């Protein structure tokens, strides 16, 4: 069971990525109690990928 | 108006900066509101500019430094008189059993002077307590002071809670019973015993818990001691009952401790034997009425000499003294009938009849104690006519000195007696002469009077 | 299952989605000293004693001192990364830790974080670490018993449901072993146990939760660490955290029990505190307050009668009175009991085993002192059966104690009291036992009725082991229903008597140790 | 340090200050006679073990700004109890008491940028109704508080800023 | 042994969700970065005073 | 750092003339009440071993004679004195 | 770019710029003359202040000298470099040859290993010493301790456990002097090196000459070496020279740092001075440590402060005492006060474990009757405790035994003992079956079939 | 204690031996030197052998064999070389 989970994780690894963004942009705009489609995306997938 | 602000509050010491034409006077009670609750203080110093060191009577958690402090203009002051018998009462005089208000006519400052030497009168009337080897031995008279000395487990509670019980029964004396430090289980024991056997209604109890600051737990005695004047101001005779001097004076050494006062001979405090003389003075028999007391007092890993207990010898009148061996053995009240003495026993108080018949039980039993170890070497027959004699009615009277308390009732099952001290001399006389050497020991175990060991002598 | 990513990612949005982004203003302060765990700040003019100060990082202090013009607050964690200069907040907060049902058999710090590593808690919510024991007119008198499953304690020192019985003894006597004993003897009892380890190392905690782990005992009970590396703050708020966590169960009408080890280290670290914060010492150094430390503490341990229960509970329980029980642990050097902090907890507690070393090395395991230890509980807290049986063995001990001496002159004494001379050390034989077997009420009582009613007084004394083991094995198989019934209700009658007394009349006879 | 010593002279010459007007000239002779003890040279003699009225003379010899009885008395007292030292602080308390008996306090207004000057007048004006004072304004800025504005006023303060924002949520995940 | 595969489970979850959660912060705090505005950032300020 | 009985009114009348023997050096005034002892501040000429008269006709014994003030001990009640008289 | 303003015996106070200050235990720099001087920062004081223990001599010190701030905790060479060379407290090399290679440097001050990580095992040890592994058995990866005054053997009995176990296990090993004397780490190192076996033991010593700063951080050197050795999933053999040195070189400080005393002089963080250093030697899931830590107790008071919070942390604990040394006994190990935790029936067996405890059994029975023979002389004992008496005083000699490092005090050869070989020795004495042997028989022998030979020379 | 832990050994003068005339009263089983023979010269460390644990046991003895003695031959020649030697 523990190298099977093992390959959960990284199948979960590979998923996150995706829902990351979204979080970020989420958090962003509560915070700042406002709506914003960002421009420069660029960044947002450089850290997407890089750390993950 | 509140006119002082805390400025420093460290462990249960709190200060507090007044006006210089506002400083509290020393022993003066200050009140301030820890949020929804509130809490008093007692001013212990005056020091420095206006400001004021004082002990919390409380949990002091949740206090800030610049809280308003208002300052009441007098110590702390209890309710007392027939308002408060049968009530429940915490240090400061209000009621814990939930009951409701005290109802108080009056209140008094639980900080006063003792009598004058002028004021005393000496006289010399025994009490008479139904407990069979404390009326023979160590008879103490009113006005008095007696010391229950043993360690752990021996039975001192449940003696005073005898006693209690027959003094309020049978003498109809009003009582106050002052928890020094009061394990709240035993507390609550107490409570409910009083209240089953319908004592209640006679004693004032009084409880600084052992979770208390110890500030309180400090001064509970004092407060018991001030409802105690009250009913001796109105001509009564009252009885006292401190349940630990040795938690007193713990209570003593934590408040010098936080005071910061340099400490002495074992840790104490300096001022320990002033504070037990500022306490033990109070109980006297003032010609207006008279206040009698007994007390329990600890004795640490059985030294009887470091300085609470060694301190409190001077003001004992009698000391009657608890062992856990004869406890073993089963035969409570489990006092040592040779080491417990007492300052009112010799003729011309007690009579030759009293005097004689307890120098008789004291030989006999000195003698028992040579006696058991020829038998244990030689067994019983080496001895003499009269030394089997002398042992059987050694064995005898250490038997009936044993007797059932109504208040241990619960423990065995067994109900209680109450003994006369006529009847009390009359037996051990009896035994001693050999009147009642055709009975076997057993019929004298847990007997009560001398005519119960007769009866119960047959179905055995 | 765990591929459900899904989860994961909705669930950070529902802590995003309730994060409530309005501003509270509070009170500020900088630190100026850091030195041993003991911080000074500048600042905080509406600081609280007691509360907590958080830092930088998920770290807090707890603001022991309101000097005039400074704090003194005790850092609960690693310290060395503060530094002078540092802004710190004054929440309003007092400690409180998680609590619950959840937490049985979870290992967690002072701080109900867990340790063990096995995923977060599933609490009941919060609790404050700091209390006020229920008053005089909440008690009910104790008056059920909690079984040890030791022949030598649940007959001599009965222990009760809300009572507080101190475990004292020199190292290495077994001081741990029988509270250990007393826990896993509850795996089957209702009684919820609370083991709260006070600066012992962690390679021995790790021990003993595996040996609750082997028997079935770790499923049923809490245990709080705080590892002899952890600051002084989070070893001396350990033992409120675990009454806290034992009180929740109490105030609900259930039984629970709870086991200090060591307060003589929670004293340690109380005066260390203490002297860090120059406060004036006392005797050994040790503080003023260090009796209304532990007092504040012990006197948490309580039984509470059912109107209080119902009145807690806002009426969702009725007629049950909940209780903790309380057994602390205190270590005295060279058998000295006139120590500080041994003779404070003496005065608090409602009893005493005394362990002797002697007694350990002689063989008599566990080396409980009869003589010198008491229960003040005493026979209200047993089965009557007990009560009725161990009446005599206290005699027989006490009988032996006074003999004693003559021991060594043996040989020379008269046979009328070399009766009691032998039939003490057969008792004595008897009260012997070994580690992590606990007996149950019946099979105590049939022993101790063994050896009151004269069975024993020709055995040999080196085999009255095995003439026990043979005794309960025979027992346990050809009357099982009679073990049943004590068990099930400790009653005693003439009938039970008899009864007994056959069990016994063919065993003698029919059987061999 | 010297704050809890400082304060019972702060108060005494500040009470008598007050009962004399002469508040705003006794400050001036304090922040002077705190610069003489700043001199690298009298700071030794202030630490060498004088008997105290030479001290207190050969540190009066060095002002002639100070008013020639109660600055000298004040002075003279100090010295007297060895704790010339603490002056710098006796400064700041005195300076303290008079902003706490005029009813005027000062509030720090820290930002990721200056303000458009009615930011600044519902500041002070609402700051007003926090607190009972004349308020002072002296804003500052920052980009660590990259946007929103930080309030701090005495050691109470209004956290408005995004950082602490971002970073008091990120402490709930 | 069962017991112990479903606590490794817990454990993993967890400590994917601190992942997460951390570069999820920190991406919001880079997407403010450059969606910060002295016209919105003015009006933080307005309205921290007006709730003031 | 400790204060050594120098406080706000009387470092204010220092300030007013800083030598006040104007005033007669027979007589003080108490600063200080703890535990039976007072510290009297003034009593220039008190000599070790002096009685010194408090209010209510009682005497205490200076004892301890300092730079500035006097500490002395109460012959009788002292709960009831106060720092001022 | 700070100023000392104050030197008070090894604890030295320097001064910096507000912004500036170090943090805690951040290593400072002077140079003492022609010199250089490393200074470990204790405390922060108020002001930019910040208090520090000078890791070497304080004489030359002015006030006013110049301080660098190094950025950095103390750091030290660490893995395979440090092996078979002897390092300074600072991991500097003290040996004469060169630098050491090493690849990575770690600081001294870490966290204990997290309970999740700690590992737990019974697998036994075998010692040649008859007395330890019957009484005080002990597990590859546990905790040992030898408790004793001065001069009564705890030293020897190190050197003997080393010869016993580490030469007879594969894995790497590493020796912490601790205050203790020069000669003997001279002596040790010439053996190692004359033995071949210096290259797999790593040498560490701030021995007695040292000031204070070096014999209170030495020993947290010697740890990291091992926990590097231990995190690279080897096991690992840490030996301590002497660790009372340890609390003692704080309690030397502990005054000057400005901290109230406590109970018997002792410095108050006691318990957690010693805690934090104790409960990081430990083994773990990824690699195991076995440690064996000499503890000196002053004045012979086994009550101390210091022995007594030390009792809590070891798992076997040898007592020895110097009643028994005066016998000529060695070693001098007191049975009726060691104790181990792995003597249990589930790990050592039955046999073994009832024979251990029907020696302590015999050996209490016999302390209690001295009082009576001290009096009355042995004429008054009963007939049986003649015969108790006569087989404890043949047990204390067989608990004696002769090693190869005491061949330089007594000439007789060293003898190693097996266990199974022991317990049946012991089990044959306490039943009685060398029941007719002299006493001097069992004196200094290995089993009991040399003491049945020695029997017959007399 | 604090300096018997610094030493190389110990050489123990007694009070008991000293009074009665044993001069110097070198108690031996007490008194060590911890380098041992490694510093004597050959011939010496051949004669000595382990003498001072012949003159410890001789020592201990006659703890037991003044008022009683068993075995009285060979430990009588045991304490005449014991006296001889002393
Ligand atoms: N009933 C028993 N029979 C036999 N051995 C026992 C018994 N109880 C405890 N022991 C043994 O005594 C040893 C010490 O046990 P334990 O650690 O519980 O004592 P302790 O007082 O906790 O010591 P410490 O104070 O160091 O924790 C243990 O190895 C245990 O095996
Ligand atoms: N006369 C008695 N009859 C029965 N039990 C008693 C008697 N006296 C004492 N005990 C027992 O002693 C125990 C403790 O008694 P207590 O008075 O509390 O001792 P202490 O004096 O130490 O407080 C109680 O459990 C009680 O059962
Ligand atoms: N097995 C042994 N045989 C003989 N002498 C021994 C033995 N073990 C220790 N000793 C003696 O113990 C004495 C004390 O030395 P040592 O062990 O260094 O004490 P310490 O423990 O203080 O270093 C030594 O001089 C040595 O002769
Ligand atoms: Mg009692
Ligand atoms: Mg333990
Ligand atoms: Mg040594």
């Amino acid at each position: 069971a523990q190298a099977e989970i093992e390959a959960e994780r990284k199948r979960a690894r590979e998923e996150l990525r995706k829902q990351v963004a979204i979080l970020a942009v989420a958090g962003a705009e509560k915070i700042i109690e406002r709506s914003v489609d960002e421009a420069a995306n660029s960044d947002i997938v450089d850290k997407l990928v890089a750390e993950l | 108006m509140a006119t002082g602000k805390i400025v420093q509050v460290i462990g249960a010491v709190v200060d507090v900066e007044f006006p210089q034409d506002a400083v509290p006077r020393v022993y003066d009670a200050l009140e301030v509101q820890n949020g929804n609750e509130r809490l008093v203080l007692e001013v212990q110093q005056q020091l420095g500019g206006g400001i004021v060191r004082t002990i919390a009577m409380g949990s002091s958690d949740g206090l800030r430094r610049g809280l308003d402090v208002k300052d009441l203009e007098h110590p702390i002051e209890v309710p007392v008189g027939k308002a408060t018998l049968g009530r429940i009462m915490n240090v400061l005089g209000e009621p814990v059993d939930m009951k409701g208000e005290i109802g108080e006519e009056e209140r008094w400052a639980i900080h006063r002077a003792a009598p004058s030497y002028e004021e005393l009168s000496n006289s010399q009337e025994l009490l008479e307590t139904g407990i069979k080897v404390i009326d023979l031995m160590a008879p103490f008279a009113k006005g008095g002071k007696v010391g229950l000395f043993g360690g752990a487990g021996v039975g001192k509670t449940v003696n005073m809670m005898e006693l209690i019980r027959n003094i309020a029964i049978e003498h109809s004396g009003y009582s106050v019973f002052a928890g020094v430090g009061e394990r709240t289980r035993e507390g609550n024991d107490f409570y409910h015993e009083m209240t089953d056997s319908n004592v209640i209604d006679k004693v004032s109890l009084v409880y600084g818990q052992m979770n208390e600051p110890p500030g309180n737990r400090l001064r509970v005695a004092l407060t018991g001691l001030t409802m105690a004047e009250k009913f001796r101001d109105e001509g009564r005779d009252v009885l006292l009952f401190v349940d630990n001097i040795y938690r007193y004076t713990l209570a003593g050494t934590e408040v010098s401790a936080l005071l910061g006062r340099m400490p002495s001979a074992v840790g104490y405090q300096p001022t320990l034997a002033e504070e037990m003389g500022v306490l033990q003075e109070r109980i006297t028999s003032t010609k207006t009425g008279s206040i009698t007391s007994v007390q329990a007092v600890y004795v640490p890993a059985d030294d009887l000499t470091d300085p609470s207990p060694a301190t409190t010898f001077a003001h004992l009148d009698a000391t009657v003294v608890l062992s856990r061996q004869i406890a073993s053995l089963g035969i409570y009240p489990a006092v040592d009938p040779l080491d417990s003495t007492s300052r009112q026993l010799d003729p011309l108080v007690v009579g030759q009849e009293h005097y004689d018949t307890a120098r008789g039980v004291q030989s006999i039993l000195q003698r028992y104690q040579e006696l058991k170890d020829i038998i244990a070497i030689l067994g019983m027959d080496e001895l003499s006519e009269e030394d089997k004699l002398v042992v059987a009615r050694a064995r005898k009277i250490q038997r009936f000195l044993s007797q059932p308390f109504f208040v241990a009732e619960v423990f065995t099952g067994s109900p209680g007696k109450y003994v006369s001290l006529k009847d009390t001399i009359r037996g051990f006389k009896g035994i001693m002469e050999g009147e009642y050497d055709h009975l076997p020991e057993q019929a004298f175990y847990m007997v009560g009077s001398i005519e119960e060991a007769v009866e119960k002598a047959k179905k055995l | 299952m765990q591929l459900n990513s899904t989860e994961i990612s909705e669930l950070i949005k529902q802590r995003i989605a309730q994060f409530n982004v309005v501003s509270e203003a509070h009170n500020e302060g900088t630190i100026v000293s850091v030195s041993d765990g003991v911080i000074r700040i500048h600042g905080l003019a509406d600081c609280m004693q007691g509360e907590m100060i958080s830092l930088p990082g998920n770290r807090y202090a707890i603001a022991l001192n309101l000097e005039r013009d400074s704090v003194g607050a005790v850092v609960m964690g690693p310290y060395a990364d503060l530094a002078e200069g540092m802004k710190v907040k004054c929440t309003g907060r007092i400690l409180e830790v998680p609590v619950g049902r959840g937490l049985l058999g979870r290992v967690v710090n002072t701080l109900g974080a867990p340790i063990d590593g096995k995923g977060p808690l599933d609490h009941d919510g919060f609790s404050a670490v700091e209390a006020i024991a229920p008053g005089v007119i909440e008690r009910q008198s104790v008056d059920q018993p909690v079984q040890t499953g030791y022949k030598a304690v649940d007959s001599m020192i009965p222990i009760g449901r809300g009572q507080r019985e101190l475990i004292i003894g020199d190292r290495q006597t077994g001081k741990t072993a029988l509270a250990i004993d007393a826990i896993i003897n509850q795996r089957d009892s209702g009684i919820k146990c609370i083991y709260v380890a006070i600066g012992q190392k962690a390679s021995t905690i790790s021990n003993v939760v595996r040996k609750l782990e082997e028997h079935g005992a770790l499923a049923n009970t809490i245990v709080v660490v705080a590892t002899a590396s952890e600051s002084a703050a989070l070893q001396y708020l350990a033992p409120y955290a675990g009454c806290a966590m034992g009180e929740y169960f109490r105030d609900r009408g259930e039984d629970a029990l709870i086991i200090y080890d060591d307060l003589s280290k929670q004293a340690v670290a109380y005066r260390q505190i203490s002297l860090l914060l120059r406060r004036p010492p006392g005797r050994e150094a040790f503080p003023g307050d260090v009796f209304y430390l532990h007092s504040r503490l012990l006197e948490r341990a309580a039984r509470v009668n059912a109107e209080y229960v119902e009145a807690f509970t806002k009426g969702e329980v009725k007629g049950k009175t909940g209780s903790l029980t309380a057994l602390p642990i205190i270590e005295t050097q060279a058998g000295d009991v006139s120590a500080f902090v041994p003779t404070n907890v003496i005065s608090i507690t409602d009893g005493q085993i005394f362990l002797e070393t002697n007694l350990f090395n002689a063989g008599i395991r566990p080396a409980v002192n009869p003589g010198i230890s008491v229960s003040r509980v005493g026979g209200a807290a047993q089965t009557k059966i007990m009560k009725k049986l161990s009446g005599g063995i206290r005699t027989a001990l006490a009988q032996y104690r006074e003999l004693a001496a003559f021991s060594q002159f043996a040989s020379d004494l008269d046979d009328a009291t070399r009766k009691q001379l032998d039939h003490g050390q057969k008792v004595t034989e008897l009260l012997k036992q070994k580690q992590y077997a606990p007996m149950s009420v019946a099979q105590q009582s049939l022993v101790l009725f063994a050896a009151e009613r004269g069975y024993l007084a020709d055995v040999e004394l080196s085999k009255i082991g095995s003439f026990e083991a043979a005794l309960l094995a025979y027992v346990d198989r050809d009357h099982a229903p009679l073990m049943q019934e004590i068990n099930q209700t400790g009653g005693y009658n003439d009938e039970i008597e008899g009864k007994l007394k056959g069990i016994l009349d063919s065993f003698k006879a029919t059987q061999s140790w | 340090e010297f704050i809890t010593v400082a304060r019972p002279y702060a108060k005494a010459a500040f009470d008598f200050a007050v009962e004399h007007q002469s508040v705003e000239r006794w400050q001036d002779m304090l922040a002077f006679a705190a610069e003489v003890t700043k001199n690298e040279q009298m700071a030794e003699l202030l630490s060498g073990a004088l008997a105290p009225e030479t001290l207190a003379e050969s540190f009066i010899a060095v002002a002639g700004e100070q008013l020639d009885e109660n600055g000298q008395n004040l002075i003279r007292v100090m010295a007297e109890n060895g704790r010339l030292n603490a002056l710098p602080d006796v400064l700041e308390q005195f300076i303290h008491l008079r902003a706490v008996s005029e009813a005027t306090a000062e509030v720090d207004v820290i930002s990721a940028a200056a303000l458009s000057e009615q930011q600044l007048a519902k500041i002070s004006a609402a700051m007003e109704k926090r607190l009972s004072r004349k308020v002072k304004l002296n804003a500052k800025i920052d980009k660590s508080v990259m946007a929103g504005v930080i309030i701090r006023a005495g050691d109470m303060v209004i956290d408005g800023s995004v950082r602490g924002r971002l970073e008091r949520l990120a402490d709930v995940l």
